C-alpha cells in the first residue's frame, strides 16, 4: 500500500535528526548513543521504545503495530544502514563473526547485475533490534489471542512452566565448495532445513564442475535459541475452565531471562509454524522483551477500615461461607492464606514455609475448603495432589506427537511457586513419592540418585496436605503401633496437625440439621446478612496492607519460654499416640508472627500472641 | 606451495628468534625431559606471552583448529633437519596445558563457537572403546590405483559412501590407512561453586576424535581445557532433514598467606583456646555439643538439630554425597550397571558410595535399612574398601576416606563410634533456642584455605612417652567404683592424631593429654546400665 523507502527514510531521520522531550523537552541524541556503542561492538542488543516514537508519530506507531514483522525487518535494515557512517577506526576483531564479516567487505571492495549476488542482510548484522509494547494497548488474556490477531504485536501474561536449556539455533548456512572457492549461503527461517547437494550457484552450472559443497560452523551465524511454554494467571481465568498454554520462542541476548514459575511479561510476534484437509498450522510467540515482575523478588481519610474495625470479626466472617462452623478451624486458614510473603528483612527464609496438616477427609465433607482457599487468596495457583502419577516430577519415556526429546518436568509442587500449595489423596500415594514428599520437608534438599536426573527442585509455596483416615474411624482401644496407620515420624514434622471426629455432640449435631434445612430455602448460602462482595474490592484492601511490614518485638519472647514448661508435664503423663518437641516452640514464634499484622501497633502485644496458644490447646485433648 | 588467506606464519617470530637464543639463556627440567626421555606429545604449558602481549595469544585462540597444526609442524620440522637421526614414525603433537579459565563457566556463550574453553567437574559415566574410521580414501575402477591426493587436512568422510564394495572393510583397512581410531563418550558436571540454587547445572558431552582417551584418568577433579563443535543432528535417519539445533560437545586436548599462620600459634598458646574456637566454628549448633567431638575434631526425636547436622557438613564440604535409604534399594546406590535399549549401548554404571572416597558421607536413618543391603558397607566398615562384584567387574574399589554417623547381642562393634543421645530433661536449657538463633537470624575465602593448603604438609609423629599413656589408663582405673578388654582402645590413636592436627602441631604439650582421657568416661557412661 505505501511505499517502504518512504517509510525507511523517515526512520532514518527520526534516528538521525529528528528530536524528543525526554529530557527536560531537550534533544541529547539518545539513541545516538546506543548507535555509536554499537558501532564499537559494545552493545549487543537494541531495543526501541514504540512509547518514544508514539509521543510523536501516531502514525508511525499504527502501521508497526498493524504489521510487526515487515517493520522489524525494515528498522534492522535501517540500523544496518546507518552502521557505516558511524564508523571511526578499524575493528578490533572481537570475534570470528567479526574477522569474518572484515574479510567479506575487503573481498567484496576488492571487486568494485543478478539480484542474487550480494551478501544476505542478516548475515553482516552483529545486531539484533526488539520492540518495547507500547503502553497505549492493553495486555490481553492468552485465551482472548485468537487466529483474528496473528501479525499484530500483542502482549499477555503468564507462568513459566516448562523452559528448556539454552542451545544455539543456525540463522545463516555457510557451504564452501573445492572447485568455486567462494562462499554459499542458505539463511534459514524454519525450524528445519534442507542441507544443500549440488551448488545452485551460477559459476559451476555454467562450468559444469564438480560442484561439492561442504557444510561449516566456522562463519555461520548463530544465535541463541530458547522453548517455554507459558499458562494463564488464575486469578483472572474463569471459573468454568481450566488456563491454556501458548508457545513462546526468545532468541538473542533476551534468553537466559525467565525462570520456571515466575510471572512473566511477554511482548512479540503471533506467527504460524510449518510442519513441512486444507493449510493448517501451529502458533507461537517470537518474543522482543520479557520484563518480570518486581514482586518476584525475595479523597477523605474514612476510605479505609484498618485500625477502628476489627479484622477478625469480618474478614473472617466472609471466608468460606459452605463450612457448616468449624470457625476456630476457620481462623488458623487465615494464616495459612496469609502465609509468610510478608516476612521482615532479616533473612528469616524459614517464615514462608506453612506446612500444615489435615487427617481425616471423609470428616464434614472437609475436602471442598479447598478450592475456597485457591480463590480467594492472592498469588495462589489451584493444584490437586492426585493430578498424575508419580512419573509427573521423574522422568520416563512415553509416546509424543507435537514435541519433547528427554522431558524434564515438575509436579504440583513446583506448579505453584511460592503460593498455596493443595495436596489431596495422601494415602493413595505410593511409597517412593512419599519419600519425595520427606525430601521436601528438609528445606529443599532434593536429591536423586538416578544417572540421568540430578536436579535440585525449588520448593518454597506453602504445603496444605489432607489425608483419609486409615479405613474408618480411630478407635481409643487401639493401642500404639497399630492406632495410627500414616508413619508417626512423617507427621512429626509437620508444623500443624488437625483431626477432626464426628462425635455424637447432640448440642452440636442440632446445629448441622439447622443449617442444612435452611438450604433449598432461599439464595442466600450465609444467612447472617453477608453479602458475598466483588472479589475486586477485597483484593484492593489487602494489597497496601503487604506495604506496611510490621515487625514483631524480641523481648516478648521470653514471656512464651514458661509454655514449653508445662507442656512436658502433660507430655509425659499421658503418654498418649501424639507427640510433641521443642518444635512446638518453633512452630510458636512463626504462628504468633503472623497473627500481629492485623494490630500494626508492635510495641506491647500480648493478647495476640497468647492466642495463638490457645488455638494449639483447642485442638489437644478435647475429651 | 602456501596460502595466505588466513595470513598465519611459523610462530610469527622467526625474525625474533634468533635474539631469542642469544639473549634469553643470558626451569630446566621442561628443556631436558624432551631431548633426553625423548617422549612425544610435548606438553607446553600456559601461553604465558598473553603477559607480554595480547595479540599473539589472541590469534591462537581464535582459530585453533588451525594454529594447533601450525604448532606440531614447525616444531617438527626443525627437529627433522637439526636431528636426522630421531623416530620421524611417531609424531608429537603440541597440546596447550591450563589454559586461560574462561569468564563465566556458567554463562557459556554461544557467540565463542570455536575456542578453547576450560571446563571444571566430575566424571560421572564413561563408555568403553567406541572404534571410528579416520582419513578414509576411495575406490576407483581404473586398475584400482589409488595416488597420494589427500594429504592436506580439511576432507571429510562423509558416511553413506561404503553401502556399496564393503570390500572396504577387509581390504582398504589398511592399506588406505583406515584404521579405527579412538573416542570415549565421557559426561561432566559443571561445578557451579555453592551456588544459591537457582538455574539446573549444564552436563557437557566430552568424546572427542583424539586418541588421548584414558591416559587421563577419569573419575577425578576436571581440569580439562577444549574446543567447542557443534554438529548437525539428523531429524529421522530415514531422510535428510536436519533441525535447526545443534548438540553442545567439547574437544579433548588436555594431558601473605603465610603470614596469618604464624600469627595462629602464637595465640594457640592462651589457656582460653578451646572456649574460642568452640564457640567460634559451627555457631549454628545447639545444645548437646558432645556430639560435635567427632564433627569439630575430625574437620578441623531425630533431626532434632541432627539431620540439620549433617547439613552443615554438606554446606562446609561440597566434596561427598549425601543420600538415604527407604527409597533406594540396595542396587540404588551402586553397581547399576545398565545399557540403553533406543541406542543399543552398554554402560559400566557406578555409585555414589564407590565415589565417596577422600570425604565423608551423609547417611542416616540406618537402622531402617533392610539386611538384604548393609553388605557393601560391611565390607568397607571392616577392609576400608569397596569391592564390586558384578558380571562386568570383579575387583575392589578404593575406600580410603572416612564416614561416620550416631545411633538412637554385642555384634555393634561393626561400628566404629557409639553414642546415645540422652535427656537431661532440663527445660532451662531449651530457653537459650529463642535467643541464640531466633534473635539472631569475604571472611568465606579465610576458611576455605584452612583444610586444603596448610593440612597439605602436615603429618604428625608420635612421641614414645605418649603411646603407653593410654594402655597403664583403663588397666587400674576399671577395678575402682565397680568393655574395654579388647583392642578396641588401641584404634583411638586414629582420633589422637586430630590433637597434633590442631595448632599443626607435631608436638606434644600438656594440652591434649587429659583429653583423650575423659574420652573413655563419656563412651563409658553411654555403654552403661
Amino acid at each position: 500500500l505505501k511505499d517502504y523507502a518512504l517509510e525507511k527514510e523517515k526512520v532514518k531521520k527520526f534516528l538521525q535528526e529528528f528530536y524528543q522531550d525526554d529530557e527536560l523537552g531537550k534533544k541529547q541524541f539518545k539513541y545516538g548513543n546506543q548507535l555509536v556503542r554499537l558501532a564499537h561492538r559494545e552493545q549487543v542488543a537494541l531495543y526501541v521504545d514504540l512509547d518514544d516514537v508514539a509521543e510523536d508519530d501516531p502514525e508511525l506507531v499504527d502501521s508497526i503495530c498493524e504489521n510487526a514483522r515487515r517493520y522489524a525487518k525494515l528498522f534492522a535494515d535501517a540500523v544496518q544502514e546507518l552502521l557505516p557512517q558511524y564508523k571511526e577506526r578499524e575493528v578490533v576483531n572481537k570475534d570470528v563473526l567479526d574477522v569474518y564479516i572484515e574479510h567479506r567487505l575487503m573481498m567484496e571492495q576488492r571487486s568494485r547485475r543478478s539480484p542474487q549476488n550480494q551478501y544476505p542482510a542478516e548475515l553482516m548484522r552483529r545486531f539484533e533490534l526488539y520492540f518495547q509494547g507500547p503502553s497505549s494497548n492493553k495486555p490481553r488474556v492468552i485465551r482472548e489471542v485468537r487466529a483474528d490477531s496473528v501479525g499484530k504485536l500483542v502482549t499477555v501474561r503468564g507462568i513459566v512452566t516448562r523452559v528448556s536449556e539454552v542451545k544455539p539455533k543456525m540463522v545463516v548456512a555457510t557451504y564452501t565448495c573445492d572447485q568455486c572457492g567462494a562462499e554459499t549461503y542458505q539463511p534459514i527461517q524454519s525450524p528445519t532445513f534442507m542441507p544443500l547437494i549440488m551448488c545452485p550457484s551460477q559459476e559451476c552450472q555454467t562450468n559444469r564442475s564438480g560442484g561439492r559443497l561442504y557444510l561449516q560452523t566456522r562463519g555461520s551465524r548463530f544465535i541463541k535459541f530458547q522453548e517455554m511454554k507459558m499458562q494463564e494467571h488464575s486469578d483472572q481465568v474463569p471459573v468454568g475452565n481450566i488456563p491454556r498454554s501458548i508457545t513462546v520462542l526468545v532468541e538473542g541476548e533476551n534468553t537466559r531471562i525467565a525462570q520456571p514459575g515466575d510471572h512473566v511479561s511477554v511482548t512479540g510476534i503471533f506467527l504460524p509454524i510449518l510442519r513441512t484437509q486444507g493449510l493448517l498450522s501451529e502458533t507461537y510467540l517470537e518474543a522482543h522483551r520479557i520484563v518480570k515482575m518486581n514482586k518476584s523478588e525475595d479523597t477523605r481519610e474514612e476510605l479505609r477500615q484498618i485500625a477502628e474495625e476489627d479484622f477478625y470479626e469480618k474478614l473472617a466472617a466472609s471466608i468460606a461461607p459452605e463450612i457448616y462452623g468449624h470457625e476456630d478451624v476457620k481462623k488458623a486458614l487465615l494464616l495459612l492464606l496469609v502465609g509468610g510473603v510478608d516476612q521482615s528483612p532479616r533473612g528469616m527464609k524459614i517464615r514462608g514455609n506453612i506446612n500444615i496438616c489435615l487427617m481425616g477427609d471423609p470428616g464434614v465433607a472437609k475436602s471442598q475448603l479447598l478450592s475456597y482457599i485457591d480463590r480467594l487468596a492472592p498469588r495462589s495457583q489451584y493444584t490437586t495432589g492426585r493430578g498424575s502419577s508419580g512419573v509427573g516430577l521423574t522422568a520416563a519415556v512415553l509416546r509424543d506427537s507435537v514435541s519433547g526429546e528427554l522431558t524434564l518436568e515438575g509436579g504440583a509442587l513446583v506448579l505453584a511457586d511460592q503460593g498455596v500449595c493443595c495436596i489431596d489423596e495422601f494415602d493413595k500415594m505410593a511409597e517412593a513419592d512419599r519419600t519425595a514428599i520427606h525430601e521436601v520437608m528438609e528445606q529443599q534438599t532434593i536429591s536423586i540418585a538416578k544417572a540421568g536426573i540430578l536436579t535440585t527442585l525449588n520448593a518454597r509455596c506453602s504445603i496444605l496436605a489432607a489425608a483419609n483416615p486409615a479405613y474408618g474411624r480411630y478407635n481409643p482401644r487401639r493401642s500404639l503401633e497399630q492406632n495410627i496407620q500414616l508413619p508417626a515420624a512423617l507427621l512429626s514434622r509437620f508444623d500443624l496437625l488437625w483431626l477432626i471426629q464426628d462425635r455424637p455432640d447432640r448440642d452440636n449435631d442440632l446445629r448441622l440439621a439447622q443449617h442444612i434445612t435452611y438450604v433449598h430455602q432461599h439464595s442466600r448460602q450465609p444467612p447472617s446478612q453477608f453479602e458475598p462482595l466483588d472479589m475486586k474490592l477485597m483484593r484492593r484492601y489487602i494489597a497496601m496492607c503487604r506495604e506496611k511490614q510490621p515487625m514483631v518485638p524480641e523481648s516478648l519472647a521470653d514471656y512464651i519460654t514458661a509454655a514449653y514448661v508445662e507442656m512436658r508435664r502433660e507430655a509425659w503423663a499421658s503418654k498418649d499416640a501424639t507427640y510433641t518437641s521443642a518444635r512446638t516452640l518453633l512452630a510458636i514464634l512463626r504462628l504468633s508472627t503472623a497473627l500481629a499484622r492485623l494490630r500494626m501497633v508492635d510495641v506491647v502485644e500480648k493478647e495476640d500472641v497468647n492466642e495463638a496458644i490457645r488455638l494449639m490447646e483447642m485442638s489437644k485433648d478435647s475429651l | 606451495l602456501v596460502i595466505w588467506g588466513t595470513d598465519v606464519n611459523v610462530a610469527a617470530c622467526k625474525e625474533n628468534f634468533q635474539r631469542f637464543l642469544q639473549r634469553f639463556i643470558d626451569y630446566m627440567q621442561r628443556l631436558g625431559e624432551i631431548n633426553v626421555i625423548g617422549e612425544p606429545f610435548l606438553n607446553v604449558n600456559c601461553e604465558h606471552i598473553k603477559s607480554f602481549d595480547k595479540n599473539l595469544y589472541r590469534q591462537l585462540i581464535s582459530y585453533p583448529q588451525e594454529v594447533i597444526p601450525t604448532f606440531d609442524m614447525a616444531v617438527n620440522e626443525i627437529f627433522f633437519d637439526r636431528y636426522p637421526d630421531s623416530i620421524l614414525e611417531h609424531q608429537i603433537q603440541v597440546r596447550p596445558f591450563n589454559a586461560l579459565k574462561t569468564k563465566n563457566m556458567r554463562n557459556l556463550n554461544p557467540e565463542d563457537i570455536d575456542q578453547l574453553i576450560t571446563i571444571s567437574g566430575m566424571v560421572i559415566r564413561t563408555s568403553q572403546l567406541i572404534p571410528e574410521m579416520q582419513e578414509a580414501f576411495f575406490q576407483c575402477q581404473v586398475c584400482a590405483h589409488t595416488t597420494r591426493v589427500e594429504m592436506d587436512r580439511g576432507r571429510i568422510a562423509e558416511p553413506s559412501v561404503c553401502g556399496r564394495c564393503h570390500t572396504t572393510h577387509s581390504m582398504a583397512l589398511i592399506h588406505n590407512r583406515s584404521l579405527f581410531s579412538d573416542k570415549q563418550m565421557i559426561k561432566l558436571q559443571e561445578s557451579p561453586e555453592d551456588m544459591p540454587a537457582g538455574q539446573t547445572p549444564h552436563t557437557v558431552i566430552l568424546f572427542a576424535h583424539n586418541d588421548l582417551v584414558d591416559k587421563v584418568q577419569p573419575g577425578d577433579r576436571v581440569n580439562v581445557t577444549g574446543i567447542y563443535r557443534a554438529v548437525p543432528i539428523r531429524v529421522n535417519p530415514r531422510v535428510s532433514n536436519v533441525k535447526s539445533v545443534y548438540k553442545t560437545h567439547i574437544d579433548v586436548i588436555h594431558y601473605f598467606s603465610e603470614k596469618r599462620v604464624e600469627l595462629l600459634k602464637e595465640l594457640s598458646r592462651k589457656p582460653d583456646i578451646y572456649e574460642r574456637l568452640a564457640s567460634a566454628l559451627a555457631p549454628s549448633i545447639y545444645e548437646h555439643e558432645d556430639i560435635k567431638k567427632g564433627i569439630l575434631l575430625q574437620l578441623f526425636d531425630p533431626g532434632t538439630s541432627k539431620s540439620q547436622l549433617l547439613q552443615y557438613v554438606y554446606n562446609l564440604v561440597p566434596r561427598g554425597q549425601y543420600t538415604s535409604g527407604k527409597g533406594s534399594s540396595a542396587v540404588g546406590l551402586t553397581a547399576y550397571v545398565m545399557k540403553d535399549p533406543e541406542t543399543r549401548q552398554l554402560v559400566l554404571q557406578t555409585g555414589a558410595l564407590v565415589l565417596s572416597d577422600n570425604g565423608i558421607c551423609c547417611i542416616d536413618e540406618f537402622d531402617k535399612m533392610n539386611e538384604s543391603t548393609r553388605s557393601v558397607l560391611h565390607e568397607v566398615m571392616e577392609q576400608q574398601t569397596l569391592s564390586i562384584a558384578k558380571a562386568g567387574i570383579i575387583c575392589q574399589l578404593n575406600a580410603r576416606t572416612s564416614v561416620l554417623a550416631a545411633a538412637n547381642h554385642t555384634l555393634l562393634s561393626r561400628f566404629d563410634l557409639i553414642f546415645l543421645l540422652l535427656d537431661p530433661q532440663d527445660e532451662a536449657y531449651d530457653r537459650r533456642l529463642a535467643h541464640h538463633l531466633v534473635a539472631l537470624y569475604l571472611d568465606m575465602a579465610v576458611l576455605k584455605d584452612y583444610i586444603a593448603y596448610a593440612h597439605s604438609t602436615i603429618m604428625p609423629r608420635l612421641s614414645e612417652e605418649a603411646s603407653q599413656a593410654l594402655i597403664e589408663a583403663y588397666v587400674d582405673m576399671r577395678k575402682i567404683g565397680s568393655s574395654a578388654y579388647p583392642r578396641q582402645l588401641e584404634s583411638l590413636i586414629r582420633l589422637a592424631e586430630a590433637h597434633a592436627k590442631v595448632r599443626l602441631s607435631n608436638k606434644v604439650e600438656a594440652i591434649d593429654v587429659e583429653e583423650a582421657k575423659r574420652l573413655h568416661r563419656e563412651a563409658l557412661k553411654q555403654s552403661a546400665t
